[PDB]
RNA sequence: UUCCACCUGAAUAUUCCCUUAGGAAGGUCAAAGUAUUAAUAGUAUUGAUUGGUAAAGAUAAUGAUUAGGUGUCAACAUCUUGUCAAACUAUGAAUAAACAAAGAAGAAUUCUCAGUGUUAAAUACACUUCAGGAAUUUAAAUAUAAACAUACUUUGAAUCGGCCAAGUCUGGUAAGCAGGACUGGCGAUGCGGGAUGAACCGAACGUCGAGAUAAAGUGCCAAAAAGAAACAUAACGAGUACCACAAAAGGUAUUCAUUCAUAUUGACAAUAGGCACCUAUCGAAUGAAUGAGUCCUGAAAAUGGAUGGCAUUAUAAUUUCUUAACUGAUACUCGACCGUU
RNA sequence: GGCGGCACAUCUGUUACAAGAUAACGCAGGUGUCCAAAGAUGAACUCAAUGAGGACAGAAACCUCAUGUAGAAUAUAAGGG
RNA sequence: GGGGUGUCAGAAAAGUUACCACAGGGAUAACUGGCUUGUGGCAGCCAAGCGCUCAUAGCGACGUUGCUUUUUGAUCCUUCGAUGUCGGCUCUUCCUAUCCAUUUCAAGCAGAAUUGAAAAAAGGUAUGAUUGUUCACCAUUUAAUAGGGAACGUGAGCUGGGU
RNA sequence: AGGUAGAUUACCUGACGUUCCCAUCUGUGUGAACAUAAUGGUACUGAUCAGGCUCUAAGCAUCUUUACUUCCGUGUUCGGAUGGGAACGGGUGUAUCCUACUUGAUAUGAACCUACC
């Protein structure tokens, strides 16, 4: 049976990395966060004042209001049987710059420089290259011959039990 | 014996060390992020400061905006340069420092091309009244900040000079003006110690007293000649020929090595001659 | 893996692909599980994806061609007969003699007393 | 008499009957409590454009 | 608390009450009425994250604790050693949680481009239907499933005494005791099996015909089996899980295996001669320890009785097999008819 | 049931199961206050302890140097900073 | 904003009824029954010792494993539109963890008297002072005057001494 | 090569010693005035007589520490699932996920803007 406080239970959530005491970066306060960016809530316990609720800690969130100060996070919040939209104003030492569409950017990046490149063939005759191929789980793996002049053998039986006393 | 040392392995696993340069003992992390903050709703635009500098010879003035790679400096204007203008000697004043500080202010103004609607003050009997640049038909004046790094702000430091420097050159520094070598008295004392007034009148004084003092004191001033007199009118055309020439100026530079590391082939050679060496012993 | 104490699964050969969609075969039609009866049935259905008569629908699940999902999801999952499951019961992998698990290649005697 | 306090039995099944109804779109795209210049800026381009295109509809 | 058939079909969370045998908001549910619909997911994969549980550690931080060295009786240092923590922790899983995998309406590029504001001024930058406008290219960007899909709107019924299982936990000596996390069930549920049983196993039901099946069984009650090898059984011993009981310990009882010693021209027991020792006959296994199965003792309660009963005993018990053997549900397949959509 | 206690409004760690929620008259404790400074800001300094020294002075008084990651202090209970 | 409800979403509130009454309840106590067996009873394993010598004739500490429901506990599953709630008298039956008689083995068993153990539950196991007492403690007698169950056997069988 | 400002915040720390200063940095001289305190020790200001003595920076060492790598070890633990085995207690097999401590090898920084040599 725990308690109503606003802070319950954050002896190991709000307790600060391991060496990781003190002042924090320096780039924590020099990002630059624009609106639809994607945003991480990592409640810093260092600085007590404006610290987001612990429910909300690790919950991923999109930047949707900038402001002198704070920056707006919008979230999403689980309730009775549905879901509710959570905005939030909170400092930049309590937010992190999101890596979740990080693979994402870089596929974009691939495909453009593609589609750039079509451009600089169609008008001038050269057959166009085509766009990468998409993602697809572990397909099975092809037939294929391995050389018997660079292989070893090594049988593989049961081994007798030995005592570890 | 007694001994206990708290050195042991024990005590390096959990310690933890501090940020490198606060280590060093050079910057001030818990100021300096207060004169980093941009307003977040301020997208990159960048924010100035003046790294006031002072030596023990020479006075350093720049302007840094930060970023995340670094610092990066936009204009720099140091006091050794200022033989170039005349001052030959005493780099390191009320005086030389308030020159420091001005040319900066008229060297970044020329590079960004606003040096002819922005000039500040320039006659002698002005230099000891507070001024602050205002804005020219429309366009406010360039805003910069003051960083004294890890000095004492008394009342009447040298990184104050560099400020009222830049003021009169044209450059607009936030400050209240009761800290600059008034602040008390009244405007002649702060315009005559940046003419070297203190400096003028040392020498007036201590060759009253004595002779070796005054000798040991001015041996250079002696020898190139500057008399006690010509010191308040030396700067006068020190800020005169900065006003008309701060756009700064332009081999093969030599180096000395100075240990070079050691490679595994010599690191192990060592121990095993060290290690063969101990049975000859034994 | 996750459902593997609900299922039997394994690889099938050529003549089991072909009996079950022979025999048990059926397309899913304006919403209706209509069994295979022509092959103006399966080019109305299949038409766009390049499937005209049977043994072109057999051939496309066979060799898991370029058109599989589109194919597959038109065919109805097949209601099968009972058979023996396994040996000892099928509360134990297949493995252990029992009924459930990837079977491999021995999941088409299995469905051959179950077609 | 008794009773048992509570239990969290048949609760989740009972929340994934009408499962988890999520937010329309137009929840995501509200903007009150905005950046206050942010705010002025649009208002002002807005009823910039406004004038002008309701100009042309006059005009004709 | 009064007629029939058909269709859909629950609850024991949360908030408040002079509230605890009861009420209102809310959840589950039903019926009506809609929208071409930025309005699909109790799932898997790839990518970047969050956590501090299981584990692990023990002069790594906080505590607990067994000793042994070295240095100046003890002491204090320092190096080792044995064992620990729900209110200790460096490290840290498995399962999980929340994102992305192209909706100002399916992309991208080029040209042109305005209003505010940031700014030292901006041609940078911020917002403005990726302000706006015109051309060119274009349906591409993991898997799977989903149009009687998806998103709902309104009105309202009943209900918030619950109980059970567990490769789970806390209090307790323990309880068919008390209380919790996740799931599945009974309640609301019949059918086949466990003899009988609310929860166990299979599988959920319109009326039937025929067929393979499920759990599980094949000496008789009772539908259905034949063969193979073994440790059991001289005893109310063994015999269908949950389940309706048995322990520590002992045995020159029995089967198998490992290790060691003696086994030859001669090991043990026996006989005869000078209890140990040596001689001859006797001629093939002998002795010792340990481990794993089975058996016996350990094993005493009240009406007469319960592998279900009869009964079995190189089984008709137990453990494992072989044979394209068999038996069997209202579940599965095919066909016929009745109703809903 | 009574008597006892407040699990009746409430906070900390643990039970508690590495998202959220979360039981017992479970465990160890806590609240109905205190503060014109113990609020705000600026500046300077670094704490506990240990070692070596100095008259009384000793195991504990004050002074100096060195080591000193907070082992101090922060009104209070505990946990965080 | 303040004056407050501490039962803290906030009535204005002392007891006793054995003279008691009503609507209800096994949602809930007092008696049996059922799970458990801490507690009570009984039984084992080991061997530090006692037993003048001698761990095991007879006991067995420190540890440890079970059985019983004949005590008391723990729970609240059945009964609240009622299962007559202690003891005694009468009577039958059942268990053995046996008190006697019968048959046996062992002793630190010369005899006698005894002590430990096995088969065996077909037979027997008393009279009174005090107490409602179960229990207890006495005085006798006896081969012995054993321990318990049957809704803590037995109230349309009795008594009404207790409650 | 050095100095200012930094960002990563121990590969950057700590201990024992070592190498230059040619510029720069530092230590170094002084106390009249701004200003400073019990002390020109700190901070402040004025200066250049000497010095690489400490700083600072560069390197050494079977150096503690720290950061990567194999091994520990598919070991501990774990999700799913029996009419699986055991009187309990606890512990298989199957299809899966897989730490930690420790030991051994390597390293002891990389990197940005401005001025001057």
């Amino acid at each position: 049976p725990l308690s109503n406080g606003r802070n319950r239970r954050t002896r190991k959530l709000f307790k600060r990395p391991f060496r990781g005491h003190g002042l924090s970066n320096t780039s924590t306060i020099l990002h630059t966060y624009k609106v639809g960016d994607y945003v991480t809530i990592l409640c810093n316990s260092s600085i007590q004042h404006g610290l987001p609720y612990k429910a909300f800690h690790g919950k991923t969130g999109r930047v949707w209001n900038v402001n002198p100060h704070a920056i707006g996070v919008m979230v999403n919040k689980k309730v009775n049987n549905r879901i509710v939209v959570k905005r939030l104003h909170i400092s930049p030492e309590h937010i992190k710059p999101s890596g979740c569409q990080k693979d994402f950017l870089e596929r974009k990046a691939a495909v453009a420089a593609i589609r750039k490149q079509n451009i600089q063939l169609k008008k001038e005759g050269k057959p166009l290259l085509p766009l990468p191929a998409k993602r697809l789980p572990k397909q099975p793996r092809p037939a294929e011959l391995i050389k018997g002049a660079d292989i070893k053998f090594t049988t593989v039986a049961p081994l007798k039990f030995e005592e570890l006393y | 014996g007694f001994l206990k040392v708290i050195k042991n392995r024990a005590y390096f696993k959990k310690y933890q060390t501090q940020f490198r340069r606060r280590r060093e003992g050079k910057t001030d992390y818990y100021a300096r992020r207060k004169m980093i903050f941009q307003d977040k709703d301020k997208f990159k635009t960048p924010k100035y400061r003046v790294v006031v500098r002072i030596t023990n010879k020479t006075v350093i003035a720049q302007i840094a905006y930060s970023e995340i790679i670094g610092d990066k400096i936009l204009c720099a204007a140091y006091s050794h340069e200022l033989p170039r203008y005349g001052v030959k000697l005493g780099l390191t004043n009320y005086a030389a420092a308030y020159c420091t500080g001005l040319l900066l202010a008229r060297r970044l103004l020329q590079k960004l091309g606003m040096d002819k609607q922005f000039v500040g003050v320039s006659d002698a009997a002005k230099l000891g009244e507070d001024y602050t640049p205002e804005e020219v038909d429309e366009r406010r004046p360039f805003k910069c900040i003051l960083d004294v790094g890890l000095a004492r702000t008394t009342t009447g430091s040298k990184v104050f000079a560099v400020l009222k420097g830049m003021c009169d050159g044209g450059v607009y520094v936030p400050h209240s003006a009761t800290r600059f070598a008034g602040a008390g008295e009244n405007e002649e004392a702060l315009r005559s110690r940046i003419l070297g007034g203190h400096v003028a009148a040392y020498m007036k004084y201590l060759s009253g007293e004595d002779a070796d003092l005054y000798k040991k004191q001015f041996g250079r001033f002696i020898a190139a000649g500057i008399a006690p007199e010509a010191l308040e009118n030396i700067y006068i055309e020190a800020h005169k020929k900065i006003r008309e020439n701060p756009a700064a100026e332009k081999k093969e530079h030599k180096k000395y090595p100075t240990s070079k590391k050691l490679t595994l082939e010599q690191r192990k050679a060592a121990i095993q001659a060290k290690l063969a060496k101990l049975a000859q012993q034994a | 893996r996750l459902v593997d104490p609900y299922v039997t699964y394994g690889y099938p050969t050529l003549e089991t692909v072909q009996k079950l969609i022979y025999k048990r075969g059926a397309l899913k039609i304006n919403g209706n599980r209509m069994p295979i009866t022509s092959n103006c049935m399966i080019k109305k259905a299949l038409g766009d994806k390049d499937v005209v008569c049977v043994d072109d629908l057999v051939h496309e699940i066979y060799t898991v061609g370029k058109h599989f999902k589109e194919v597959n999801n038109k065919l109805a999952p097949f209601k099968l007969n009972g058979a023996k499951i396994a040996e000892k019961n099928k509360k134990i992998h297949f493995i252990l003699g029992g009924g459930f698990g990837n079977r491999e290649l021995l999941i088409n005697k299995l469905l051959a007393n179950m077609i | 008499s008794k009773d048992k306090n509570r239990s969290s039995h048949n609760q989740s099944h009972k929340a994934h009957r009408n499962g988890f109804y999520k937010p329309k779109k137009s929840a995501y795209m509200s903007t009150k409590g905005m950046n206050v210049q942010v705010l002025k800026n649009t208002k002002a381009q807005r009823k910039f454009a406004l004038a002008k295109k309701l100009e042309a509809k006059k005009a004709a």
